[PDB]
């Protein structure tokens, strides 16, 4: 059923939401002050600010396939209507 | 100790960027969404 | 591609239209009166009848999936505005 | 020759009912579409 | 007698011809308009 | 030293806990919220 492709890709999507949420708010933290970028190394940053990256394409990638899955929900409900309503 | 106060400019813009990527993908998608209930 | 199977779904509901429609007119003139009604035999509209049926059936199988296929683009239509316009 | 004035009539019927079953679930369908653009 | 190579190539030929939405829609869309 | 079975079975045991979609939904909305 569409139902449980449905559930996956949203909650995939849902996943580097999550991932990406934390990831950003954990480095906002680190780098918010010089008293908790102590704690860190230039070289944690440096991975962090991959990971980072990381999702961000995997999460640019959800967008955009839901762009396409919605730009196929427009065109099959503009054909029913066509076939119809017209 | 930290890092140079431009360095953290840097990351900083990085990330302003990677927001408006996001953003950007959002907006597209919420036209889809609103010309649908227009179409 | 989603456009392929769409594609396929729209084309045996089309030729299942053409069908149903062929057969009902043919038997709609073999009946329109006694004079054409001659020149065929109460077993061939036995036959007929069952041809007729039998297409219904399936054009009735195939309106049936159309409505659960819109079923489903209102349900992720739905789903997608609470998650971006809400 | 041909048939039963009232065998005509009961085909007929069946016919329409045929067609009142499949103009119902057209009926259906448009609504879920009307519904679509009202959501 | 009947040529199965040919009832084949035809069944291959109008596989491979290609539907039109726009049409195939307006079609149907007279198609039951025609009837209901 | 790790046992290997365990986070195996952690791992069917997650897969077969099942989304709620309207909670789904609602996690994402907020997590957009907060971000964006």
């Amino acid at each position: 059923a569409p139902a449980d492709y449905f559930r996956v890709l949203v909650q995939q999507f849902e996943v580097q939401l999550q991932q990406y949420r934390q990831q950003i708010e954990e480095l906002e933290n680190h780098l918010a002050t010089q008293a908790n970028n102590s704690h860190i190394t230039p070289q944690d940053l440096s991975m962090a600010m991959q990971k980072i990256y990381q999702t961000f394409v995997a999460l640019a990638a959800q967008l955009q396939s839901i762009h396409e899955n919605v730009k196929v929900l427009k065109e099959q409900y503009l054909s029913y209507r066509k076939m119809f309503l017209g | 100790y930290y890092i140079d106060a431009d360095l953290l400019r840097e990351i900083k813009q990085h990330l302003k960027q990677q927001q408006e990527g996001l953003s950007h993908l959002i907006s597209i998608i919420k036209d889809d969404l609103e010309d649908i209930k227009l179409v």
